[PDB]
RNA sequence: AAAAUGACA
RNA sequence: UUGAGCCUUGAUGUGUAGGAUAGGUGGGAGGCUUUGAAGUGUGGACGCCAGUCUGCAUGGAGCCGACCUUGAAAUACCACC
RNA sequence: CGGCCGCAAGGUUAAAACUCAAAUGAAUUGACGGGGGCCCGCACAAGCGGUGGAGCAUGUGGUUUAAUUCGAUGCAACGCG
RNA sequence: CGCGGGGUUGAGCAGCCUGGUAGCUCGUCGGGCUCAUAACCCGAAGAUCGUCGGUUCAAAUCCGGCCCCCGCAACCA
C-alpha cells in the first residue's frame, strides 16, 4: 500500500544469478525477483534471457504500489547485465536515470585463490 | 465445544483406534491425516454421531448443528440441485418429507389434523417459507447459474457435483466436518475458491483431504490418526512433518539408548559373575537390567501397496485411430473433430477444466457412449481395461472381498495368484472376508487396480486414479504406470502427474483442443 | 559513473561509462595476486609490444602485391 | 560441401501439372526406386482431394502445404563442453522440403487402405490445421518457443 | 568433464 | 499503542422473478414535507462498483404510502432486539 | 663421523668403501604434443539404405574326433589361396 | 558340554521387526568401444534363505529338534 511514486530498482548481477529488488528511496524493500527463482535452475539463470524473466517478474508485486519513476542501480559482473535494464523499460516502468555501483576496493582485503 | 471421551471402535477382529480422546472447539482448522483404511471417516461419522462407537461417548455439543460433507460426491444423483441443499438441514428436510404426506393421502382423521396443523407451524418456525429461498442464492454464491437448479443431479460434472455438496453444508453452521473435499479433482481454480471461501468465513472446521498445498494452505491444526490414536500437532503441514518424523527418531533413538546400555551391562554380568569379589557386584546390576522396560515402537498404518501391471498380449501397429466423434449431450458438441492416433504410445493425458467433458471423452473412446456420428475403432488384439471416474455399479450385490478378486482371472487357483494379489495390496486374512460394498474410498481404488492387474489388459483407460488415493499409493501408482510397457490414456488433474509422466498431453476446450506439446512442462512453458 | 541526460534518451547507450572500470579492474580483483604474477607477465606484456615496432619497421618487403 | 559450392539439381517439372514442387514431393515418398507408382498415388490422391477442396491444386496442395511448413527448427550447439539445444531459423529452401517430408511420415502411418486414401485424407486433413501431418509444425514450433532461454 | 598403462633383443 | 467487558449515540445490511442494495417480528393504511421542501449545483465514507449516505446555502414547499413482479413487505414511523 | 653455531627445525666445514663407462652443453634432421595456424578426403554435418535381433549359405576362432590337411589372422586375416 | 551371537547368491551385507516381491556393493560370463589391457556402455547366469518337522491358503520371517562356526564363564580363603 502507500502508493510508492517514485521508487528505486537495485539490479545485484553476479556471475551465477541475478537478482533484482525494487525499493523506495529510503531503501525499504517492497518486492524482489530473482533469475534463478523463476525456473532457470543451474546454469540457465546465468543467461542474459534468466535476467530479463526476473525484471519481468519484478515488476509485477510492486504494480499495485504504481510506481512511476525508476532510478536503476545496477552492481557487479555477469551477462544479465544489461539485458534486465531494458526489461524494466518493457513493463512500462520510466528510467528517470542509471547508476553503477560496483564495489573497488583500494587495495583492500586480500582476494581468494581457489581456482586452477 | 465437542470432545471424545476414550472411544474405541472394533471393526472386524482388530480395533481400529485404541482409547482416543481429544478436544475439538475454537476458530481453528483440525485438518486431520492417516492412511486409507484407517479411522479417519469412521471417526468423523462418529462425531457428527451418525454411528456410535463401541466404547466411549461422543459427548456432543447441545444444540450447535454439526454440518458435514461426505466423501462419496454421487451418492446424490435422484435429487435434483435445489433439492440436496434443502435437504442439507436435517429437521427443515425431514418436517418437508412428512409434510409432503398430506397431498398423497386423500383421507384425514382427528389425530391427523392435530398434525397437520402443528406440523405447519414447526415448518413455519424452521423457516419453510424460505427454505427453498435461501438454497437458490447459496447455490449462485459458489457459482452454479439458475440453469440447472432444477435439472436432476445425474447431468452434473462432478467438479460442480462438489460445488454442489459443499453448499449442502452451508445453512447455518458451525462445526462444519468436511469428508475428502477434492478427489473428482477440482481443476486448481475451483481449489484456490474453496480455499479462500474456507479461511474466509469463521467457524470450527474439520478437514480429511489428503492434497498437502491445500492442507498447508488453508488448516493451523494436523490431527494426525496413525499408529493407535489421534495425536494433534499444531501445524500446517510442514510443521507437522518435522514433528512427527523428528519425534519418531527421537523415539527409535531413546530406544537404542536403553537397548545398547543394556547391552554392557550384560556383557558385565556375563563375565563376572562366578568370581567371588565381584558377584555381588554383578548381582547389582543383573537386576537393574530388567528394570529398565524400554518402550516399544508401533507399526505405521501407511504402506506401499505393491502393484504391477502386466501384457495379457502384445500389440504392434496402433491402437486408437480415431476420426470424429462430435459428442453432444444438451448443448453444441463438447468437442468436434477429435482426430489422432495412438502408435502403442503412453498417457496422451487428457486435461481440462471441470465440465468440459474429458470423462465423457474418455466414454465415447470406450464404447459404453456412442458418439452421434463417427468411428473409433481399436486394435483386433486390443484388451481394454477400465477404471471409471465413479464406480458404484461394481461394488455391489454383497460379495466378499475375496469372491469379488475371485470373479475375475483367467486360469488361476482359488487359494494363491487371488489370495496374494490381494495380500501384495495391503490386505489380509481378518480383511479377505469383509463384504466389498464397504471398504472405504482408497481401499475400492485399490481394489479396482487388483482387478486391472488380474485382467492384464492391453489399453488402460484409467479416468482418474488418484482419486482416494493414500498419497503413498499415489506414488505407488506412478512408478508401476512408468514401468507398465502397455498403452494407457488418464485424465488425472495432479501437476505432477502428468509432469512426472506424461508424453503426449492433450488439453481440451469448449473452442480449441490443443494436443501433444511434450512433457507438458514445454506445454506450461509455451503457454 | 552515471548518465541523467534528463529528458532525450529513452536508451542507454553508456558503454563510455562501460568500457571505463567494469572490465578491467571487477573481474581482475577476484584472484592471482601472487606479488610477482603481474611483475612477470608485465615483463612479457611489451616484450611483445616493442616486437610490433619490428613488425612495423618490417615494412620493407616485397611480397609481390 | 568441403570446399565448393552445389549449385542445385534440377528437377524436371511435374508431366500432368506444369509444378516443380509437385514433383519433388512425388520423390520424397517414392521408394525403392519405383516413380511409376509414386506418380500414381500422387495423381491419384490429387484428384479426390480437389474434389473435396473443390479447386484443382493450388488451394488443394499449395495450401495444404504452406499451412504445413515451419519457420523455427532446433539443433544442438556443442561448443565447449556445452549441451543445450537450439532454435534457429530455417532457410526458404528447406521449409518445403521439410514440410513434405514431414506430410509422407506422417501419412505412412494411418493404415487403413492403399496410399492413395491414405494420402489424399492426410492432405485434406492438413489443409484445414487439423491432420496429423499439420500437427508437426505446433510440436516443432513448441520445442522452438519452450527453450529460448539460449539465443 | 574423463583418458591409467605397454618386459628384453 | 494494542486487547477484552459494559453504557449512549451514529452508521449497518437484494435477488433468482424488480419502479427498487426489502432484518425480521405486522401495528397499521394514512402519516411524513415548511422548527422549508420536490429537484437543482458542491463533495465526504462505505460500496455481491449499481447506489446509500450525510455538512452545506440557494432554489421555497412536492413528494411518500396504496396497487406491484414476489418467499417476505416496503427508512408511511415507532417502539424490541 | 668429528668441530663450531642454534631453544628447536637445522646451518656450516666435509669424506670413504662400492659401483658405471658413461653423465652433461649447444645445435641439426625426423617423430610426437590432451601446442598454434592454413588446407583436403563420404571425415564429420544434411540425407537415403543397412549390420548388430530373427531363420539359412559361407569363412574363421575354439571344443571334439583316428583325421577333422596346410596357409592367411588389427586397419591391410575372417563369400580369404 | 553351562550361557550367549550367527548360517541368505563366488565374497561382505539387508530384508526376520510382527507373514503375501530373493534384494545392495564387489565379483563371473557374452558382446561393444581400444592397436591391446584396464576403466566405461549393453545383456545375462545362479540360492534346498544350514538341515528336519510343525501350524497357516501361503514361511527367509512364527514355533520345536538337530548340525556347523565364532565368543564368554567354570570363584576366594
Ligand atoms: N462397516 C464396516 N464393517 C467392517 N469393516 C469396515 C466397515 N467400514 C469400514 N471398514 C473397514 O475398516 C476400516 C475403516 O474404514 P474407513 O471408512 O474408516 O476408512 P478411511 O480411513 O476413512 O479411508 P479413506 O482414507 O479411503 O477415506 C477400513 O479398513 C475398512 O476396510
Ligand atoms: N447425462 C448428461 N446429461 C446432460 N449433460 C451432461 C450429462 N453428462 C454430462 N453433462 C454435461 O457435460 C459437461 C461435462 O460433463 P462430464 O461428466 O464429462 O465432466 P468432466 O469435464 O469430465 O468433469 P468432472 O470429471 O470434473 O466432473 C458438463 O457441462 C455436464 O453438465
Ligand atoms: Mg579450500
Ligand atoms: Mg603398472
Ligand atoms: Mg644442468
Ligand atoms: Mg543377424
Ligand atoms: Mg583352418
Ligand atoms: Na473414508
Ligand atoms: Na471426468
Amino acid at each position: 500500500r502507500k502508493q510508492v511514486s517514485d521508487g528505486v530498482a537495485h539490479i545485484h548481477a553476479s556471475f551465477n544469478n541475478t537478482i533484482v529488488t525494487i525499493t523506495d528511496r529510503q531503501g525499504n524493500a517492497l518486492g524482489w525477483a530473482t533469475a534463478g527463482g523463476s525456473g532457470f535452475r543451474g546454469s540457465r539463470k546465468s543467461t542474459p534471457f534468466a535476467a530479463q524473466v526476473a525484471a519481468e517478474r519484478c515488476a509485477d508485486a510492486v504494480k499495485e504500489y504504481g510506481i512511476k519513476n525508476l532510478e536503476v542501480m545496477v552492481k557487479g559482473p555477469g551477462p544479465g547485465r544489461e539485458s534486465t535494464i531494458r526489461a524494466l523499460n518493457a513493463a512500462g516502468f520510466r528510467i528517470t536515470n542509471i547508476t553503477d555501483v560496483t564495489p573497488i576496493p583500494h587495495n583492500g582485503c586480500r582476494p581468494p585463490k581457489k581456482r586452477r | 465445544m465437542l470432545v471424545s471421551s476414550n472411544v474405541t471402535m472394533q471393526f472386524g477382529s482388530k480395533p481400529l483406534f485404541e482409547n482416543i480422546s481429544v478436544k475439538f472447539g475454537g476458530g481453528n482448522r483440525y485438518g486431520l491425516i492417516g492412511a486409507n483404511g484407517s479411522g479417519k471417516s469412521t471417526f468423523m461419522k462418529i462425531l457428527g454421531g451418525d454411528l456410535e462407537p463401541t466404547l466411549g461417548n461422543v459427548s456432543l455439543d447441545p444444540n450447535e448443528r454439526i454440518g458435514k460433507l461426505r466423501q462419496d460426491q454421487f451418492a446424490f444423483e435422484e435429487f435434483t440441485v435445489l433439492d440436496t441443499v434443502i435437504m442439507g438441514h436435517k429437521e427443515l428436510w425431514e418436517v418437508k418429507q412428512e409434510r409432503d404426506r398430506i397431498y398423497a393421502l386423500p383421507e384425514m382423521s382427528e389425530e391427523d389434523g392435530y398434525k397437520v396443523a402443528d406440523l405447519e407451524v414447526k415448518y413455519g418456525e424452521m423457516d419453510g417459507y424460505s427454505a427453498e429461498a435461501r438454497a437458490g442464492e447459496l447455490l449462485l454464491g459458489v457459482g452454479i447459474p439458475v440453469e440447472q437448479h432444477y435439472g436432476p443431479m445425474s447431468e452434473v460434472a462432478p467438479g460442480w457435483k462438489l460445488r454442489v455438496l459443499l453448499a449442502q453444508a452451508l445453512f447455518a453452521d458451525p462445526d462444519i466436518l468436511l469428508l475428502d473435499q477434492p478427489t473428482n479433482n477440482l481443476d486448481i481454480d475451483t481449489i484456490r475458491w474453496l480455499e479462500q471461501v474456507l479461511n474466509e468465513r469463521d467457524s470450527t472446521m474439520i478437514i480429511i483431504s489428503h492434497d498437502r498445498h491445500f492442507l498447508n494452505m488453508v488448516c493451523t491444526h494436523m490431527a494426525d490418526l496413525d499408529y493407535g490414536e489421534l495425536r494433534v500437532y499444531p501445524g500446517n503441514y510442514d510443521e507437522y512433518m518435522t514433528a512427527a518424523t523428528q519425534a519418531r527418531e527421537r523415539l527409535l533413538a531413546d530406544n537404542a539408548k536403553k537397548k545398547a546400555q543394556i547391552a554392557e551391562l550384560q556383557s558385565f554380568v556375563s563375565r563376572f559373575s562366578a568370581n567371588a569379589s565381584k558377584s555381588r557386584q554383578a548381582t547389582s546390576r543383573a537386576r537393574q537390567i530388567d528394570k529398565i522396560k524400554l518402550e516399544e515402537v508401533k507399526a505405521s498404518s501407511r504402506q506401499n501397496p505393491f502393484i504391477r501391471f502386466e501384457q495379457d498380449k502384445k500389440l504392434f501397429r496402433n491402437a486408437l485411430e480415431v476420426e470424429g466423434l462430435t459428442k453432444g449431450f444438451d448443448n453444441g458438441p463438447l468437442f468436434k473433430n477429435l482426430n489422432l492416433l495412438l502408435e502403442v504410445g503412453e498417457k496422451l493425458a487428457v486435461l481440462g477444466t471441470n465440465g468440459v467433458g474429458k470423462s465423457t471423452l474418455l466414454k465415447t473412446l470406450v464404447g459404453d457412449l456412442q458418439p452421434d456420428s463417427g468411428t473409433v475403432k481399436w486394435s483386433e488384439n486390443a484388451r481394454i481395461g477400465y477404471y471409471a471416474q465413479d464406480h458404484e455399479y461394481e461394488f455391489e450385490n454383497d460379495l466378499t472381498v475375496f469372491e469379488w478378486m475371485s470373479q475375475w482371472k483367467q486360469e488361476g487357483d482359488d487359494e494363491q495368484a487371488v489370495r496374494s494379489i490381494l495380500g501384495r495390496l495391503l490386505f489380509s486374512q481378518d480383511d479377505i472376508k469383509k463384504p466389498a460394498k464397504v471398504l472405504s474410498g482408497g481401499e475400492k481404488g485399490r481394489m479396482l487396480f487388483g482387478k486391472l492387474m488380474m485382467q492384464k489388459p492391453n489399453i488402460l483407460i484409467m479416468d482418474q486414479p488418484t482419486n482416494h488415493l493414500d498419497m503413498e499409493s499415489i506414488e505407488s501408482l506412478n512408478m508401476a504406470l512408468e514401468l507398465y510397457q502397455g498403452t494407457l490414456i488418464f485424465v488425472s488433474h495432479d501437476r505432477e502427474f502428468v509432469s512426472s509422466l506424461a508424453t503426449r498431453i492433450l488439453e481440451i476446450t469448449p473452442e480449441r483442443v490443443i494436443d501433444f506439446s511434450g512433457n507438458y512442462e514445454d506445454y506450461l512453458r509455451s503457454k | 559513473i552515471k548518465v541523467r541526460e534528463n529528458e532525450p534518451f529513452d536508451v542507454a547507450l553508456r558503454r563510455f561509462k562501460r568500457s571505463c572500470e567494469k572490465a578491467g579492474v571487477l573481474a581482475e580483483v577476484r584472484r592471482r595476486e601472487f606479488y610477482e604474477k603481474p611483475t612477470t607477465e608485465r615483463k612479457r606484456a611489451k616484450a611483445s609490444a616493442v616486437k610490433r615496432h619490428a613488425k612495423k619497421l618490417a615494412r620493407e618487403n616485397a611480397r609481390r602485391t | 560441401p568441403r570446399r565448393r559450392v552445389i549449385g542445385q539439381r534440377k528437377i524436371l517439372p511435374d508431366p500432368k501439372f506444369g509444378s516443380e514442387l509437385l514433383a519433388k514431393f512425388v520423390n520424397i515418398l517414392m521408394v525403392d526406386g519405383k516413380k511409376s507408382t509414386a506418380e500414381s498415388i500422387v495423381y491419384s490422391a490429387l484428384e479426390t482431394l480437389a474434389q473435396r477442396s473443390g479447386k484443382s491444386e493450388l488451394e488443394a496442395f499449395e495450401v495444404a502445404l504452406e499451412n504445413v511448413r515451419p519457420t523455427v527448427e532446433v539443433k544442438s550447439r556443442r561448443v565447449g563442453g556445452s549441451t543445450y539445444q537450439v532454435p534457429v531459423e530455417v532457410r526458404p529452401v528447406r521449409r518445403n522440403a521439410l514440410a513434405m517430408r514431414w506430410i509422407v511420415e506422417a501419412a505412412r502411418k494411418r493404415g487403413d487402405k492403399s496410399m492413395a486414401l491414405r494420402l489424399a485424407n492426410e492432405l485434406s486433413d492438413a489443409a484445414e490445421n487439423k491432420g496429423t501431418a499439420v500437427k508437426k509444425r505446433e510440436d516443432v514450433h513448441r520445442m522452438a518457443e519452450a527453450n529460448k532461454a539460449f539465443a
